[PDB]
RNA sequence: AGCCGUGUUCUGGCACCCUACGGGGUCUUCCAGGGCACGAAGGUUGCGUCUCUACACGAGGCGUAACCUGGGAGGGCGCCAAUAUGGCGCCUAAUUGUGAAUAAAUUAUCACAAUUACUCUUACGAGUGAGAGGGGGAUCUGCUUUGCCCUCUCUCCUCCCA
């Protein structure tokens, strides 16, 4: 009651996304009529009509009510959410301009507006034996397809690790105190036999003696940055087919049994389903209320390259070790990323749309033209959770395993990392 | 917690008087719920405001804060409507962390409740004295 | 200020169409409220925006913001738009606020206005 | 498309021959479903596979492979089972693209058939006539 | 091959517990099917992984492999979620050439199942006893 | 190392404007200060940065470099974070023999000053005029 | 051939500890000496930058947009071998129109000019699919007759190096 219809609270009255009411929720029934009348002005036999009578009788249709989800991952992917809105049949206004002359003192001429009609809608259809098979192909070359990026990464990961473990050695070495052994790094970028000069200083031999480990530092790790969008881009598939099924509608009497309207009704209907991947643990349960922002991810970067910072004069310590501790948090947030990545979520969606029709006027001779324009007002759209997936999936938990593995790696070298 | 006519009943000094804020809306740029008792001029009116911060990044930590504005009339023989000249304000910001607990804090909000009822506050506001 | 469905009839330069404007999400980056047409594309081409900026360091002096936008296609081949900005002072009242609103519009429905709207004629 | 037994009608010289194939599975690393004879030997089964390539980054393309395979028996008089001696193909190439038709498609497949029937065909397979 | 639910019945020291292991999708890039427990968590723990190798120039001499994994786990004195503190498991392979008969692959099939039912490797493996 | 408050004066046409730059910090690495505006704005604060070099190997004349940004800082920006919308590059450079003097280089220091301060730079720095 | 530097390395010590006041083990490198190999932006144009020239002008290098040479990856086709797939070869931006084209007509080669994915009038331009790149930092009580991070830029035979 308090949270909106699709939240619920969780065990240290935390936000999170209440999956009963979003996979399966309470459809009712509604009749709620949106145009039920309908204008005709000109002239019709010698006869200026301008009246204005409903064209509604009657209106049901299923749907769900409103509801709201919360990311359940880092990335901020959201959970899908059943909806339905199945009419007992269609809805489409006509504001055409029907007229005709005929003989022996016949002629008609008017405008219609707001006048709609109802026919039948094809719900019973089902494509996945035409969309399942388009899973297999697509899973077996993600791989070939994507393997590359997938291996940079991986070894863009460990680059930044094996420079935040320098980075810790240059570190250590400045808490033990020393000012020659505390340049084991500094010779480990100039590619040069440096000499000294006179005597330096523990914090200025380290604030930015280190600029191309700070250059490498940033660049490496907005690389990372990178990647990573894209790879969790790439954690999604979906897919669907379209078809083109012609419809007809009965007849119906716009005046007062004066002409009759026949033709066609031009639609397509797309069967859609898309997998999503996301953690096995973790998803139902994904505490919202406390991460960190994704732009602390360059500012730690550029803190080094800053110069325009002061607490390198009153506390070296406490930065250094906070700029630790926010890098390692980072890291272990993202790390969820990567931790039993299987099937988590599934929809299937079913939806018609208009694209073309037609009209043909009959009631003497084929005397009507027309010339009129078509809209729909309601289309069949249901979209439902599934959770059982007929067909081999493409778990890719253990392609994974050695990013959470690295990723853990760094968190316990960073948080090892003391004052 | 959705908005509605609120009617605070008995308050005063007597304990006699009773207040409707009507239900004004929400300013979406803050996230701040407000409410006002029903008249026409807006610079004559008791107001009161309600918002509900969350932990931001920066912050990490639920706040309340609830304020409440009455203005004096100090209406002239003639001349024009009345001018606002004094302005009494309040101001409540309850503060907690986000394995905060529903139990204390409806503790806190009571205590204050009955505090405010309590003789010292009575004459510490009412007569401006020093707690002593 | 409720948000909801507006039926404005007798539109036009005679007076006959009609327009259903829905409500939408109001902006939160400046508080703003919104209106479309009933749809389904003709919503994001017509919109009705409406705020009611209460005063600031700059506003004192209340501003009531209505902005109106047509866009005609055939992609979209041209654009009309309109904006009303009535500023009233802390001290105004309701009497005054509703006196402007009815003017304002019984003078957008006398002959001048139409003349100058309508075929852009100078009152000359 | 869901595999079957696929029972192969009249079949051979004189059209009298009849071929069952039981489905196997279908193997995923490249996406071919498989049918096979009835039998126990692996080697001396008939075997067929089907796959379709989607349109890939590189390809860009529908693809169809149908593969068939015969092997003969050639069993000895004795001392031991059978082993292959000979194995017939046949690999069959359907390709069109994204834009295509159902019509079209299924037209062109039965194009081939009808060419298979046909006597040209005939002769220019089992006779080994080069078409002339 | 069908993949369901199977009970494994009569199992352990006495022979009295029972295992139900539901499937679970077939990896893709190697095409190995998986059953795990019903669940919920030891799910991901326990493992049964069967795949089948065909012929090919690597291959000859089709491979058929089964794994088992059950890892072994607990919960420490104050904590909540298990860790595994150890991780039993076997492999079982099996190298039939192409000529190979179901007949010769299913003795083998019960072959192999009775000597694991047999005394010699009842204590060879539950005690770890060599055979002297 | 430079540690100095310099409070600068006669900023802009009318000359009324006064500024204070405090220093930042020092880059041990390339002989380089810095100073800033009081505030807590990148926008708001200017920087000046100096830098003297001396000889090593790849050069054999000394540099005095000197960078000060003046970003345009914007009030009214949606919200009370006024950033940058025009960056103010200012970079000089210098270059002296290390058989030079204090004398030649005051002299070179002074005469850029007048010429800064006199009406003839201020023509193409502020509005942007040829040497006719 | 010198050596500048890089790498390769070994001798004494730097260091401790031990032995016994006889003498030894060592790691982290470095101080000296010794053994051995080594030093190359493909060309053009265009932009920002470091240094030398100096009236200015220019020059070298740097980082880079784009252009050409070769080379590679994909590359399609056929030839195939035993299916899967392994091997062999051949091949690549292209299409249309204008100049030359033979005495006269075509007219390949070259040049010249445009095109590139679908639908929309074929007017301008719009929509969508796909990919490429960049900026934003994007979660709290949003919608959803759309399934889900926002937005900017570029391409519809490609990508990479000298």
């Amino acid at each position: 009651p308090k949270l909106p219809r699709g939240l619920r609270f969780g065990a240290d009255n935390e936000i999170l996304n209440d999956f009963q009411e979003l996979w399966f929720p309470d459809l009712f029934i509604e009749s709620s009529d949106t145009h039920p009348w309908y204008t005709l002005k000109g002239r019709v036999l010698n006869a200026h009509l301008d009246d204005r009578l409903p064209n509604v009788g009657g209106r049901q249709v299923r749907r769900t009510p409103h509801r709201v989800t919360v990311p359940i991952a880092s990335s901020g992917l959201r959970p899908v959410t059943t909806v339905q809105y199945d009419p007992a049949a269609l809805s489409f206004l006509l504001n055409a301009r029907v007229d005709w002359d005929f003989g022996n003192g016949d002629s008609a001429n008017l405008v219609i507006n707001d006048f709609l009609f109802r026919t039948f809608a094809p719900k019973e259809f089902d494509f996945s034996n035409s969309l399942v098979p388009r899973y297999t192909q697509a899973f077996s070359a993600f791989n070939a397809k994507y393997g590359t990026m997938i291996g940079e990464g991986l070894e863009t990961i460990k680059y930044l690790g094996l420079l935040l473990r320098r980075l810790r050695e240059g570190y250590r070495a400045v808490k033990r105190g020393d000012l020659r052994a505390l340049r084991r790094v500094i010779q480990s970028y100039h590619n040069g036999k440096w000499k000294p000069a006179t005597a330096g200083n523990l914090w200025l031999e380290f604030r930015y003696g280190l600029m191309p480990l700070f250059y490498d530092i940033r660049d490496v790790m907005l690389d990372w940055q990178n990647r990573h969008d894209k790879i969790q881009r790439l954690l999604r598939f979906s897919v669907g087919h379209g078809e083109d099924y012609v419809v007809e509608f009965d007849n119906l009497y716009p005046a007062v049994a004066y002409f009759k309207l026949k033709g066609e009704i031009t639609l397509e209907r797309r069967h859609r389903h898309g997998i999503s991947y996301a953690n096995r643990e973790g998803y139902a349960v994904f505490d919202n209320g406390s991460l960190r922002p994704v732009s602390d991810w360059k500012e730690l970067a550029t803190a080094f390259i800053n110069p325009h910072e002061v607490a390198w004069e009153l506390t070296p310590y406490s930065f250094v070790v906070d700029w630790f501790l926010n890098v390692g948090d980072i890291l272990a947030q993202q790390g969820q990323l990567y931790h039993n990545i299987d099937i988590v979520d599934g929809f299937d969606r079913r939806d018609i749309r208009l694209k073309s029709f037609t009209i043909k006027g009959e009631r003497n001779g084929r005397p009507v033209n027309v010339s009129a324009s078509l809209s729909a007002v309601d289309l069949f759209y249901s979209r439902l959770h599934t959770s059982n997936l007929p067909f081999a999936t493409l778990d890719l938990d253990t392609t994974f395993s050695s990013f959470k593995h690295v990723l853990d790696s760094i968190f316990l070298l960073t948080q090892r990392v003391k004052r | 917690a959705k908005l509605e006519t609120v009617t605070l009943g008995n308050i005063g000094k007597d304990g006699k008087q009773t207040l409707v804020l009507n239900p004004r809306g929400v300013n979406p740029t803050n996230g701040v719920a407000s409410l006002s008792q029903a008249g026409a001029v807006p610079a004559l009116e008791k107001r009161v405001t309600v918002s509900v911060s969350q932990p931001s990044r920066n912050r990490k930590n639920y706040k309340v804060q609830v304020k409440i504005q009455n203005p004096t009339a100090c209406t002239a023989n003639g001349s024009c409507d009345p001018s606002v000249t004094r302005q009494a304000y309040a101001d409540v910001t309850f503060s907690f962390t986000q394995y905060s607990t529903d139990e204390e804090r409806a503790f806190v909000r009571t205590e204050l409740a009955a505090l405010l009822a309590s003789p010292l506050l009575i004459d510490a506001i009412d007569q401006l004295n020093p707690a002593y």
